[PDB]
């Protein structure tokens, strides 16, 4: 799970408001999966 | 900021037809840093009594302050879930499209958003999660008007033009 940073700034954000809803943060973030965002999330928090 | 921003808001995006606008405020304690100010959603979701159809703004704006702490998130549509997210930003003196514009005092017509380079456009991907491909930006009454909307449409003043008349009313 390579994020750009666009896609980090992004996720940072929904998970702000939503926490661990991986499928509402997936559903803002074109192309990655919610558990690439879980797997992304997990390794640098 | 200025008085009756929440209606002239709402008559404005309604009669141009887009998807929604937001005014930037600036920060009265942050010189030159824009936040979100208000907002009218005017986009696709899942009377009498309310006329300029002000409910589910509020409904939006409601769930955002509650989130940040009527609707549930899993009830937003794409576009929604944009308008929403917007209330998040804050823009630096020259950043995104709506720091641009109150820095250089000039409207900014952004064509193909959902792709548009990060140094222009900060919400490009949130953008293309909505399919939203047209957004403008124009300094106004001190702040910065923002309409955006999931068509392409091609450059034409007169919407900007449209917008101001029905705040200047
Ligand atoms: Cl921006």
């Amino acid at each position: 799970v390579k994020m750009s940073e666009e896609e980090e700034d992004l996720i940072s954000r929904m998970y702000k408001l939503v926490g661990d809803r991986w499928e509402l943060i997936a559903g803002r973030i074109p192309g990655r999966t919610p558990e690439e965002i879980e797997r992304y999330w997990l390794m640098k928090h | 900021v200025p008085d009756n921003l929440k209606k002239q808001l709402a008559v404005s995006v309604r009669n141009i037809q887009w998807s929604y606008g937001i005014f930037w405020s600036v920060s009265a304690s942050q010189p030159g840093v824009l936040e979100w100010g208000d907002g009218y959603y005017n986009g696709d979701i899942k009377v009498k009594i309310d006329q300029l159809g002000l409910e589910r703004s509020e409904q939006l704006r409601e769930l955002y302050e509650s989130l940040s702490l009527a609707l549930s998130p899993e009830d937003l549509t794409d576009t929604e879930w944009y308008y929403l997210v917007c209330m998040s930003f804050v823009f630096n003196i020259g950043e995104g499209i709506p720091g641009g514009a109150l820095s250089n005092g000039e409207p900014i017509w952004l064509c193909n958003a959902e792709t548009a380079d990060s140094k222009v456009f900060t919400r490009s991907l949130l953008a293309k999660s909505a399919s939203l491909q047209t957004v403008v930006c124009f300094p106004f009454l001190g702040g910065v008007l923002e309409i955006g909307t999931t068509e392409h449409i091609k450059e034409d003043m007169n919407v900007i033009q449209s917008v101001k008349t029905l705040f200047l009313e």
